[PDB]
């Protein structure tokens, strides 16, 4: 649920969604 | 006269006789630098150019600049190559190529592109005139433009990491068409060193090492083998040769047979082949597609040399 | 076809003439010959300006090699005998332009013209000088065939009792002297000295040319006055297709000073020449002489028709020696102190800028310059002074900002907007108000500059105080870029939205505005729009990709179904932009695209071929080591366009794509054996071709393929 | 099964300027009715011949083009992937001043008639701009051109709202008062509902049919 | 062996900082070239100029070998390593604003 938490999972070959639900058309920055 | 014959080993001793007996004008010393560069001994060339870089005429050191820069590049001392490069004339083919490679070291890709383009037009005049006689005459310049196209692939090598598996595949087959000359391969292989270290491709350096021993100097062919191994087998003789890199150590044993050791090589060959069978077996992992076939192929060569050498000895 | 051409020629002969000539050149290049020749003959016989302009416009476009040279040679000699008005000067330039086309008979025509001009060397001397100068400029090599007779002829023609004739001879002599110096000094000095001992402007002009040729230090300052990123950037992944005078110097200076001191009020041509000669002498020969030159310039500064010449001369002297004008600069400042407030003014700003290149004099002089007016010279001079000498950057910025704010409160307004977007300033209030000019003003010129300055004024691009304003002004630009009537305004708006705005154009609302621009009547906007969405596609693929798939099929539909050479050329160009800009998306679509283009090359029009070959160049970079099964069947098509080229078409694209699909595929040494002619033809291209771009490409192809030893060349024959 | 040869046969004998032109056009109108939905399989094969009739036609008054514009209206929804290359030739017909007036009349009519069965939302700027430069140019095409524009504003939802300042400038200069266009603009400037704005034109057409 | 060294003066620290009389500060702006500017600085504390290409653009606009620099492109670099100065100039624009000590033959 946090940017810091997603980085830990990425090291162990686990991906996660990096956008909230307020906008239904996410854009990768 | 020896330089015009491309015979440098007796040229160096000729210059030493005229200089060791007595120091003379800065013309004989410049001749040695043209001989040390051809032989490929950057260690002796670097100390001569650095010491003489101060007490010479400004015009005299302009000619010395190009040879001094090559010596610095060969030893990897990039802190001193910059000083020598800035004095090479900028209106010559060698004046742009030697500073284009400087930008690659310091990661200046935009600047290097203009230098490569600048060198192409300067080399154009020297190429059209030579091409008017015959292709054989215009070969010393065509190898120069071959090296220019290598610098563009160096830029691509450092940018896209996904292509560093076919870039070092073109460089192999492209080198199979060039004339088998030690001097020509010495410059080409030196360019392919800003990105790929020799330990990353023994398939190319082993071929160059064989070329130097077969037709040129055995001393040069010997230092290129200890570099790949990482240790010098000539220092310690009782200890067995390194087991890793079976292809590299196989070439080293043949070098001993050619030069002076027809008995020590045979003893080392028996130990090397003996350890191969144990290494081949006791391997749970199966790699019969490539590794097992390649290992078995090396076995036939090793056994064949045993029969030939034993008959020669006994 | 002929009726419209005849009507256009008559209208141009009698801005309308320039527009007609440009339209005729475009139509002639796109595309009858007898009708055009008959119209030109009638125009030349009758008027004169239109006939010369039409011939010049058709020169270098139709492609006349020798047939057009002969017809134009007779026409050129017809107007050479009589020195017509300034309109005939274009005919002389047109003759020079035709002679510079590089024809076989051009050398013979130049020699014939030189011989004819030599006899003439004021309805003959003036025409000969202009003709000789045009020939020398167009063909410097042909002008050196006979230079000794030209110098003797010029020395006698310049002595004639005329004023405008000497101006042309001096320019012709300077051009000849420049050509000689680039590759007679005693003869020129002796001739000038003999005439020095009506004979005022001519003598000074000859001496001025020698001084400028001998010393070019002062010429650089004059050129600069008349006129007024990074080594560490990574390349793009997919690159698309692209002596005697010095010895006799004190005597000449003494003679010039005596003439200036004596001929103070006795002779305007001499006064103008004296001021011009003074800056050359001051720079070449640097305190009695300096004081006398300043006094003469000061006397002519207040004189009529001489302030502009004196102002330029004073600035040149100050640049040559700072100590000489250290205390004499106040006189120029005092004279211009009340002159600026009183408001011809173009030279006033030029003198200040020239004399500037100490830091306290410009502190108060800025106010008088502000009230002088808004002119391009004033803005250029102020910007140059600030960059060269940033003594008071805040003071210069404050004055420019104050004037700009007052101007924008209520054609002159367009210059103010350009200055704001020209260089950096120290701005959220301006961008909000700048979004009102183009929404209300109906002038087309003001909206073109208003769009450009808005994008450049958006430099501040994590706080919710500036995100709203930049997102608001960006909305208006998108609306104007798609809802403007003439395509000229729409074209500049989309060009402003460069790669820098990638992070802000990915919003859902902004994407809809760009999607409208994809289907536009003009191709220049569709070509630009498709490139923008391609880069923007990798950012928000949920919106762009569904629309691109429908668009991609339509591009390939036009290639095969529509049997029109113009449409196929149009679609192929757009295809190249899409692949060269969004490589990742097009990578899985190699097979449908390559097969379509290959069939196009083997059709049983230069426009289509030059574009499909360029497109294949980008397709060979995106798909590394994948375009391996088509190289064998692609070399045959490419090689036929180089070897045995029946038509001298554009081989640069074929050469460029040949070396582009071998550096990525890996096919290097093998082609030298299958085609035992590729090595020979590439070497032949070095001597035959003269273009620098093509030559630098043939060398690269040779390096990429290899450096095979000469023996293997013999084996391959 | 035999349609492949028929299309191929017509390719050779359809010379651009010959007495056998109208029977070829009349043959097309009978074929499209027969297939009635699957004509798109063979439509692209005859497009290149049809393309060079709107720019290379020596018939007096452009009767051949007019007789062909009436045939395009019968295609209806058959052309969906071919509208991108067949529309620019149509829009090039009613903006050229030198074209005969009856030919320009049919080009305006064939768009509004084709609107009833196709979606022109994507091709918005392609045909809106040529219309706004025809109202100020020809004072005799005011009535017929507004009908085509009005038939297109209906498909567009609130996305047309940004084009109002373009057209409002032309109308106040020439005093054009069209009843139907007045209704549509009112619903956009001031809200009417929420389920009607930004509505897909094909869904609305299907709803009215059923 | 590795270094050469050019300037006679061993150290110039605390001397350039004081209002030295023999020298006079000057500012040089050098424009880029197709192959590079052609100057090298190899001074530890003062960052003195090591060598200048005689045919390079720098030699055209003065820029003699025996010079010291204190500020580059506005930023003051009076007390930094030579390598850091090289990093800054490369990262900067093509045109470089340089201040030269230009000792007056002393
Ligand atoms: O010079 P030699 O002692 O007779 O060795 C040769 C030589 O090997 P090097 O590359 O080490 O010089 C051959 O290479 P070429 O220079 O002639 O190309 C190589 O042939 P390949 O290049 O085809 O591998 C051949 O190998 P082989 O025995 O497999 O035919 C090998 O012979 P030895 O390994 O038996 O010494």
């Amino acid at each position: 649920k946090t940017k810091q938490g997603c980085d830990i999972l990425k090291c162990h070959n686990w991906d996660a969604v990096r956008h909230s639900r307020k906008h239904l058309w996410p854009v990768v920055p | 006269w020896y330089e015009k014959l491309h015979e440098w080993e007796d040229a160096l001793v000729a210059y030493d006789k005229k200089m060791d007996t007595n120091k003379d004008d800065p013309e004989l010393m410049l001749g040695r630098m043209r001989c040390l560069e051809a032989l490929g001994e950057w260690g002796q060339l670097h100390q001569q150019c650095c010491e003489k870089w101060t007490l010479v005429n400004d015009e005299t050191q302009a000619k010395m600049a190009r040879m001094a820069a090559a010596a610095a590049w060969g030893l990897g001392q990039w802190d001193s190559m910059e000083e020598y490069t800035c004095m090479i004339p900028r209106d010559t083919h060698d004046g742009a190529f030697y500073r284009a490679v400087l930008a690659l070291h310091q990661d200046l890709f935009s600047l290097a592109q203009q230098c490569i383009d600048k060198a192409r037009d300067l080399l154009d005049a020297e190429l059209t005139a030579m091409a008017g006689e015959s292709y054989s005459r215009a070969y010393g310049a065509m190898v120069s433009c071959h090296m220019l196209s290598e610098l563009e692939e160096v830029i691509q090598y450092k940018l896209v990491p996904e292509r560093r598996e076919i870039i070092r595949q073109i460089w192999w087959e492209r080198l199979q068409g060039c004339q088998r000359i030690v001097e020509d391969w010495q410059k080409i292989l030196m360019v392919r060193s800003l990105v790929v270290s020799p330990h990353e491709d023994m398939r190319t350096w082993l071929k160059y090492a064989s070329l130097c021993g077969k037709s040129g100097r055995l001393a040069l062919a010997h230092k290129t083998l200890v570099l790949l191994l990482g240790v010098d087998p000539s220092r310690q003789l009782d200890h067995p040769l390194p087991t890793v890199h079976p292809q590299v150590t196989y070439a080293y044993m043949k070098n001993m047979w050619k030069s002076a050791r027809k008995i020590d090589a045979f003893q080392h060959m028996q130990h090397f082949v003996q350890t191969m069978q144990q290494q081949a077996q006791h391997a749970i992992a199966t790699e019969d597609q490539q590794h097992k076939q390649e290992l078995h192929k090396l076995m036939a060569r090793c056994f064949l040399k045993l029969g030939e050498w034993q008959l020669n000895l006994q | 076809s002929n009726v419209s051409v005849l009507q256009q020629f008559a209208s141009g002969l009698k801005r309308a003439k320039a527009a007609k000539e440009l339209q005729h050149y475009v139509t002639m290049e796109l595309r009858s010959t007898r009708f055009y020749d008959q119209l030109n003959h009638h125009i030349f016989e009758l008027e004169r300006k239109g006939g010369i302009l039409a011939i010049a416009s058709l020169i270098g476009v139709e492609g006349g090699n020798a047939t057009r040279i002969g017809r134009f040679a007779n026409y050129l000699r017809n107007l050479l005998p009589s020195n017509d008005p300034v309109v005939m000067e274009m005919a002389s330039k047109a003759i020079g332009r035709l002679a510079m086309a590089g024809d076989t008979f051009t050398a013979e025509y130049v020699e014939f013209e030189v011989k004819r001009a030599l006899e003439w060397l004021e309805g003959r001397r003036h025409a000969a000088v202009l003709v000789l100068r045009e020939l020398a400029i167009s063909v410097p090599t042909f002008f050196f065939q006979q230079v000794q007779p030209f110098f003797d002829n010029i020395f006698v023609a310049v002595w004639d009792p005329k004023q405008a004739i000497r101006e042309g001879a001096v320019a012709a002599l300077r051009a000849c002297l420049i050509l000689t110096t680039q590759r007679w000094y005693r003869h020129t000095f002796e001739e000038a000295e003999k005439g020095f001992d009506d004979r005022i402007h001519g003598a000074l002009l000859i001496l001025n040319e020698l001084v400028r040729i001998s010393s070019m230090e002062g010429e650089r300052l004059r050129e600069e006055m008349e006129e007024i990123m990074g080594f560490g950037t990574k390349p793009r992944h997919i690159t698309p297709f692209t002596l005697v005078e010095s010895r006799c110097c004190r005597d000449l200076m003494e003679e010039k000073f005596d003439q200036v001191c004596q001929w103070v009020l006795k002779c305007s041509l001499i006064q103008m020449t004296i001021l011009n000669l003074l800056p050359r002498l001051a720079a070449f020969r640097p305190t009695q002489y300096l004081q006398d030159t300043m006094n003469h310039v000061l006397s002519c500064v207040k004189k009529e028709k001489e302030r502009t010449a004196a102002f330029q001369a004073l600035g040149l002297l100050s640049v040559a020696v700072r100590s000489e004008f250290k205390v004499y600069l106040p006189r120029v400042l005092d004279i211009i102190r009340a002159a600026l407030p009183p408001k011809v003014d173009a030279t006033v700003f030029t003198c200040i800028s020239m004399l500037a290149r100490i830091q306290q004099d410009i502190k108060e002089l800025l106010e008088p310059m502000l009230a002088v007016g808004l002119s391009p010279a004033l803005t250029a001079v102020l910007y140059d002074l600030s960059r060269q000498i940033p003594q008071l950057k805040k003071d210069i910025q404050d004055g420019l900002l104050k004037m700009l704010s007052l101007v924008l409160m209520h054609g002159s307004i367009t210059l103010a907007l350009r200055t704001l977007g020209s260089f950096e300033f120290e701005l959220t209030q301006f961008v909000r108000h700048c979004a009102d000019h183009f929404l209300n003003s109906e002038h087309k010129e003001i909206r073109m500059e208003a769009a450009r300055t808005c994008s450049r004024l958006l430099t501040p691009s994590v706080s919710q105080t500036a995100v709203q304003v930049v997102a608001d002004v960006l909305s208006k630009l998108l609306v104007v870029g798609i809802t403007d009537p003439d395509p000229d305004i729409r074209y500049c708006v989309l060009a402003s939205l460069d790669e820098r705005f990638d992070a802000h154009l990915a919003q859902a609302e902004n994407l809809q505005a760009l999607f409208v621009a994809l289907n536009d009547q003009v191709f220049e906007i569709r070509e630009l729009a498709i490139c923008t969405v391609g880069r923007l596609s990798s950012m928000n693929p949920a919106f762009v990709m569904p629309f691109l798939r429908k668009m991609l099929i339509q591009i390939l539909t036009e290639l095969e179904h529509s049997g029109i050479g113009r449409i196929k050329e149009q679609s192929a160009r757009m295809l190249g932009h899409l692949v060269s800009n969004a490589p990742r998306l097009i990578r899985p679509y190699m097979e449908p695209i390559l097969k379509a283009l290959i069939l196009k090359l083997k059709d049983p029009n230069p426009g289509v071929i030059n574009n499909v070959l360029a497109t294949i160049g980008e397709l060979a970079q995106v798909s590394g080591l994948e375009m391996r099964k088509w190289v064998d069947e692609l070399f045959i098509i490419i090689m036929d366009m180089l070897q045995d080229s029946s038509l001298l078409a554009k081989r640069q694209v074929a050469l460029w794509t040949l070396g582009q699909l071998v550096a990525s595929t890996g096919y290097v040494v093998e082609p030298y054996r299958k085609y035992p002619t590729l090595l020979e033809v590439l070497l032949n291209f070095l001597k035959t071709e003269q273009n620098q771009g093509t030559r630098r490409e043939a060398i690269r192809v040779l390096g990429l393929l290899g450096a095979l030893d000469p023996y293997k060349h013999k084996v391959n024959i | 099964p035999y349609m492949d040869e028929i299309v191929t046969l017509m390719r050779e004998f359809w010379v651009m300027n010959t007495s056998i032109q109208s029977t070829i056009i009349l043959l097309i109108e009978q074929i499209v009715v027969a297939l009635g939905g699957e004509f798109k399989l063979y439509l692209p094969q005859l497009i290149p011949h049809m393309l060079r009739v709107f720019m290379h036609d020596n018939s007096p008054g452009r009767i051949v083009s007019i007789k062909l514009l009436a045939a395009i209206q019968l295609f209806g929804a058959n052309l969906d992937d071919y509208l991108h290359l067949l529309l620019p030739p149509i829009v090039k017909l009613f903006d050229a001043p030198e074209a005969p007036l009856p030919s320009r009349k049919a080009a305006l009519e064939t768009v509004d008639r084709l609107t009833e069965s196709l979606d022109f939302t994507d091709y918005a700027s392609r045909i809106i701009h040529p219309i706004v430069r025809t109202l100020d140019q020809s004072p005799e095409l005011r009535s017929t051109a507004m009908d085509t524009l009005s038939s297109l504003v209906f498909q567009l939802g609130k996305k047309y709202q940004i084009f109002i300042p373009m057209v409002n400038k032309v109308l106040v200069r020439h005093r054009i008062n069209h009843q139907r266009y007045d209704v549509l603009i009112c619903r956009i400037v001031k809200g009417y509902t929420l389920a009607d704005e930004e509505e897909d034109p094909l869904i609305y057409q299907h709803r009215m049919l059923r | 062996c590795n270094p050469k060294s050019v300037l006679k003066r061993p150290v110039t620290s605390e001397e350039l900082l004081t209002p030295g009389a023999p020298y006079a500060r000057k500012t040089f702006t050098i424009v880029g070239d197709a192959v590079g500017w052609g100057f090298v600085v190899r001074g530890s504390k003062p960052c003195h100029i090591q060598a200048v290409d005689p045919s390079g653009p720098a030699a055209a606009a003065g820029m003699k070998v025996c010079q010291f620099v204190v500020s580059v492109n506005g930023l003051n670099v009076l007390h930094v390593d030579y390598r850091t100065v090289n990093n800054l100039i490369l990262t900067g624009p093509r045109t470089i604003v340089m201040e030269v000590m230009e000792e007056l033959e002393c």
